[PDB]
RNA sequence: AAAGGUGAAAAGAACCCCGGGAGGGGAGUGAAAGAGAACCUGAAACCGUGGACUUACAAGCAGUCAUGGCACCUUAUGCG
RNA sequence: GCGAGAGCUAACUUCCGUAGCCGAGAGGGAAACAACCCAGACCAUCAGCUAAGGUCCCUAAAUGAUCGCUCAGUGGUUAA
RNA sequence: GUAGGGGAGCGUUCAGUCCGCGGAGAAGCCAUACCGGAAGGAGUGGUGGAGCCGACUGAAGUGCGGAUGCCGGCAUGAGUAACGAUAAAAGAAGUGAGAAUCUUCUUCGCCGUAAGGACAAGGGUUCCUGGGGAAGGGUCGUCCGCCCAGGGAAAGUCGG
């Protein structure tokens, strides 16, 4: 017996194709430069999940020596501070408590000052 | 660049032999239809023809004679229309706008007396 | 409605103020150029911009107008003094092609291409 | 010698190209005799009409 | 060399409308003309019309991540 | 890199010995950069500590401290 | 983790058997935010108009982006080059649904040991009449060496 192709390619086509909407031009609308574009996004996704944990953290870093320094505090000895008097905080939540909650973020200054003394 | 006139995709022969040609067929017949710039061409070539007919003279018949080559049209603007003409100071002629043929997009147009 | 079947016996679809000029042996582009000038505007002005513009093309274009119209104004019954052109299109039809000799041995092909062209008349009210 | 292109033009291209092809309507005006309609400077080509009455029927 | 397919049945569309015609819109037949003789399905490239959000200080393998804006609500009011 | 020959104690040179890397190695650093420095990625996380390398702004992090040096932009490429 | 070795599977036709669907609509096609560790797989809706899914088992012409691969369709270059001798055209008139291109008239221009006339070779109805206009004509055609029909070719002495 004979086995064609009969519908195999054309699913796989689609496929591919229409993970590949809102792609420019060809990259969109071609299969084999959608298929590729794809294979270079792969990398990206990849890499990017790892690198977005990289991004926030800087993010929130460059909040908290902001807060910091609003009160006369350089970040690096501010979180000194904190880990002196033994305050355990994320820097996700020391980010959102210096730019939610004013008087609490001082409240926190003045405690790492203290555990600097 | 004040020079004057128009080359019409043409010889000097044949520039020539076109403005006797369409003034031989405009002084035949009253009124001719004409692509829209061989008109404007025409109009002045024969405007001028009729000032010279307009002597009367045998001078001005052998002069009219050289650039229109049929008897009867040199007859007809000598006798019948230069001294028609006699008491207007030139503008012989006028020119209409007829419009947009078909085979090559030509705006044509009318020339009469 | 229950079935397909049903509706495609009840209904019967109408193509209310629409003709179509199939096969016209034209070039699409070209033809769209003066299409695009009818567009929008109300069949008299349609009728007379396709008397004085210059293309070939506005014949035909000019011919599949008047058919929407008696298409509008007959099969269907609707207001002259209110008809404009709701859409027009072209598309390209079955192009033909031939063979044309070239320097030393090489050939090609033209492609005489064709056209069809797509009036559809509408009546405007602005309320 | 013997040029040519180096790689396809985009459809998106070759578009922003055209973007010059619009044609332009006539200006036109309506015969202030037998009314249907033409160009400034030209005779009405319905009746004749360029003042008086040039062209024939 | 390429070449295939109306419909169960030709009942193959009388007649009316625009057009020289081509083509089409009706009507009538048909279960269906979402089968009309360029007649089974009719994908993709490719060409267009219309609508959403968008773009005229901009350096770009066109993706990917994050966020904001608008829009939308049939595996859909959230993980969108 | 270290050890030699060849070569001009030339070559991003050639031919051997030896370690490591690339080859078949992604990740951080060295602006960029197979090889160098740190380091071997089973997947998910908007979590914490570190390595080389860094903490004036682009750019995460001391415009840090104390004792000096250089004033030449040396810094930011060579010699008798 | 490259060559390579090994392991478990996904999907395709055909085949046997079981289950079983289908005009209250199959396969195929189309959209989709659901499912599975991946090949992949379902739900619903639109299309279509007569066949087909699932399970186990068997056999393969069994899975494509490459090969300046093969066949085919359609893009780009682009409304670009070009429209095939620089011997040349103008008006009137007619026709016609439509004419710069067809017909008539008047001229103009170009060949004239030729671009005129008559044979041969070759071609094969291209000749004449009447009609036609899809394509062929490098535009357009109402015209034609194109399409349809009907006519036309006569030898004791020319050639065999
Ligand atoms: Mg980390
Ligand atoms: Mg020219
Ligand atoms: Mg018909
Ligand atoms: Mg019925
Ligand atoms: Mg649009
Ligand atoms: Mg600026
Ligand atoms: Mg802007
Ligand atoms: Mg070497
Ligand atoms: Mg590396
Ligand atoms: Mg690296
Ligand atoms: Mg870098
Ligand atoms: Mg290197
Ligand atoms: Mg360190
Ligand atoms: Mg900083
Ligand atoms: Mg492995
Ligand atoms: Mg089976
Ligand atoms: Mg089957
Ligand atoms: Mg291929
Ligand atoms: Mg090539
Ligand atoms: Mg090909
Ligand atoms: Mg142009
Ligand atoms: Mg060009
Ligand atoms: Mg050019
Ligand atoms: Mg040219
Ligand atoms: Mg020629
Ligand atoms: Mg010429
Ligand atoms: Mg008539
Ligand atoms: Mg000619
Ligand atoms: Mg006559
Ligand atoms: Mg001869
Ligand atoms: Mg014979
Ligand atoms: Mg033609
Ligand atoms: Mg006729
Ligand atoms: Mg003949
Ligand atoms: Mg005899």
């Amino acid at each position: 017996p004979r086995a064609k192709t009969g519908i195999v390619r054309r699913r796989r086509h689609k496929k591919v194709l229409k993970r590949a909407k809102g792609f420019w031009g060809s990259r969109s609308k071609q299969y084999r430069n959608a298929f590729q574009t794809l294979l270079n996004a792969a990398t990206y996704e990849y890499r990017d999940r790892r690198n977005k944990k990289r991004d926030f953290r800087r993010l929130w870093i460059q909040r908290i020596n902001a807060g910091a320094r609003l009160h006369g505090m350089n970040y690096s000895t501010f979180i000194n501070g904190l880990k002196r008097a033994n305050i355990d905080l994320n820097r996700k939540v020391l980010a959102d408590i210096a730019a939610r909650e004013p008087e609490a973020f001082k409240a926190l200054v003045d405690a790492s000052r203290n555990a600097r003394q | 660049h004040g020079k004057a006139g128009r080359k019409l995709n043409r010889n000097s022969s044949a520039r020539v032999a076109l403005a006797r040609a369409q003034a031989t067929a405009l002084l035949r017949e009253g009124r001719i239809q004409t692509t829209l710039t061989k008109a404007k061409e025409l109009r002045p070539f024969v405007e001028q023809l009729i000032t010279t007919a307009k002597g009367g003279d045998l001078h001005s018949r052998r002069l009219v004679a050289q650039d229109i080559h049929d008897k009867d049209v040199v007859r007809k603007v000598m006798d019948e229309v230069a001294p028609k003409y006699a008491e207007r100071p030139g503008g012989y002629t006028r020119i209409l706008r007829v419009g947009t043929r078909r085979g090559d997009g030509v705006t044509m147009a009318l020339i009469e007396l | 409605f229950r079935n397909k079947k049903q509706r495609k016996q009840q209904v019967k679809l109408r193509k209310p103020g629409f003709a179509v000029a199939k096969y016209v042996r034209m070039s699409p582009r070209k033809v769209r150029l003066v299409v695009d000038v009818i567009r929008g505007k109300s069949v008299q002005d349609a009728e007379d911009l396709l008397r004085f513009i210059p293309r070939s093309a506005s014949e035909p274009v000019a011919k599949v107008l008047n058919s929407a119209k008696a298409n509008a104004l007959h099969n269907d019954e609707m207001l002259e003094d209110r008809l404009f052109v709701k859409e027009a299109y072209v598309d390209a039809g079955p192009t033909l092609k031939r063979l044309i000799p070239r320097a030393r041995g090489s050939a090609n092909i033209i492609k005489k291409r064709t056209s069809h062209i797509t009036i559809i008349v509408a009546e405007k009210g602005n309320k | 010698k013997h040029p040519v292109p180096k790689k396809k033009t985009s459809k998106s291209k070759r578009d922003m190209r055209r973007s010059h092809h619009a044609l332009t309507a006539p200006n036109l005006t309506e015969c202030p005799q037998c009314h249907g309609k033409k160009l400034s400077h030209h005779i009405c080509p319905n009746c004749g009409y360029y003042d008086g009455r040039q062209v024939l029927a």
